[PDB]
């Protein structure tokens, strides 16, 4: 079984540049075509470009001189060199294993294995990393708290509660774009009221986009 | 340019009945070998897409029966004989024909009708923390409910608000096909401290009357 990862999406420039690595794990894909697939804001699925086993390429209309797609198979690696970004080309970036080179007339099973993706942000506005303030569970069954991760950029930010451990319940919402253009978000859980005073919840956030790491402890006031 | 046309763009389906999405290409997917290279991905929340049918009509590894594809040719149509909440995502059509270039479609959105459901309501004040950086938020969460419609009123020492609250809503969810939702309202330090009564007031279909939780600063 093969594993795709992406890396290297970050915010940039317009105008800027930047390299995308997909790396493959498992098997070879040196065989397989490899494909370049953006999305914008979670909905949309756009082509973009592509390499076959022999180093031949393929774009769309929309970034042909500006794209260049390589490979690396000691590496088992695709790599995607953009050039003159604009923000237009701000979305999710996957990586997809295509069928193998030549072989599509006679052996094609569909598009079966893509990377988790990996996202670009062309803007010229900062890195800011987030503030995380407490969401206190109300002194009044099932309770509700959270955290609120306010004024960050770019996206994303992920958050996690108590290292993982607790799932059920979670709510972390989309982020939402402030007037500012800085984005927030919150992140909430509903837990058995009578646990409130014997168990402890800490919010866990990344802003890997700025290095930002916050455990928050969220206790009834 | 070869293009690609999906409908409908979303549809809402009751577990249990069927779902039928239709995928048109501009020319022919058809080639010589009888084959027709148009596949079908879904996007769940929060997952990258997956491969549902290969070459029009061929259900890929692990995907149920209750998947199937059929068409020739420019029309094609994914049928899910019975919906299950577990669905519930984008479904995008794809052709193959130009391999190794690729063309999607623009992806249809499918939702899942329940039973109404009411929310349950929250209110959180802003934190010491917050308020010496000289903002105020005040969040109000609506936790898992259905319909997605829902009306969220902010007041003020009961004066009503405008301009300065924003909403998020969750994807539905894949297991009990219901949406939370988060209004936050945003004041001034100054502003905030000028007034006691903060309250929420939540107008939803699976509730008796309007909803309003409140707190004192």
């Amino acid at each position: 079984e093969v594993q795709l990862v992406e890396s290297g999406g970050k915010l940039v420039q317009p105008g800027g540049s930047l390299r995308l690595s997909c790396e493959a794990s498992g098997e070879s894909v040196g065989d397989n075509d490899m494909h370049w697939v953006r999305q914008v804001a979670g909905k949309g699925l756009e082509w973009v470009s592509s390499i076959g086993s022999s180093g031949d390429t393929y774009y769309i209309d929309a970034v042909k001189g500006r794209f260049t797609v390589s490979r690396d198979k000691g590496r088992n690696s695709v790599y995607l060199q953009m050039k003159t970004l604009t923000v237009g080309d701000t979305g999710v970036y996957f990586c997809v294993r295509g069928p193998e080179s030549g072989w599509f007339y006679h052996y094609y099973w569909g598009l079966g294995v893509w990377g988790r993706g990996t996202t670009v942000t062309v803007s010229s506005a900062s890195t800011k990393g987030p503030s995380v303030f407490p969401l206190a569970p109300s002194s009044k069954g099932t309770a509700a708290l959270g955290c609120l991760v306010k004024d960050y950029f770019p996206e994303p930010v992920t958050v996690s509660w108590n290292s993982g451990a607790l799932t059920s319940g979670v709510h972390t919402f989309p982020a939402v774009l402030q007037s500012s253009g800085l984005y927030s978000l919150s992140s909430v859980v509903t837990v058995p009221s009578s646990s409130l005073g014997t168990q402890t919840y800490i919010c866990n956030v990344n802003h890997k986009p700025s290095n930002t790491k916050v455990d928050k402890r969220v206790e009834p006031k | 340019d070869l293009l690609m046309t999906q409908s409908p763009h979303s549809l809402a389906v009751t577990p249990g009945e069927p779902a039928s999405i239709s995928c048109r290409s501009s020319q022919s997917l058809l080639l010589g070998n009888g084959r027709n290279y148009l596949d079908w991905y879904v996007q769940k929340p929060g997952q990258s897409p997956q491969l549902l049918i290969y070459l029009g009509s061929n259900r890929a590894s692990g995907v149920p029966d209750r998947f199937s594809g059929s068409g020739s040719g420019t029309y094609f149509t994914l049928k899910i004989s019975r919906v299950e909440a577990e669905d519930v995502g984008f479904y995008y059509c794809m052709e193959a024909r130009q391999t190794p270039r690729l063309t999607f479609g623009g992806g249809t959105k499918l939702e899942i009708r329940r039973t109404v459901a009411a929310p349950s309501v929250f209110i959180f004040p802003p934190s010491d923390e917050q308020l010496k950086s000289g903002t105020a938020s005040v969040v109000c969460l609506l936790n898992n409910f259905y319909p997605r419609e829902a009306k969220v009123q902010w007041k003020v020492d009961n004066a009503l608000q405008s301009g300065n609250s924003q909403e998020s809503v969750t994807e539905q969810d894949s297991k009990d096909s219901t949406y939370s939702l988060s209004s936050t309202l945003t004041l001034s330090k100054a502003d905030y401290e000028k007034h006691k009564v903060y309250a929420c007031e939540v107008t939803h279909q699976g509730l008796s009357s309007p909803v309003t939780k409140s707190f004192n600063r």
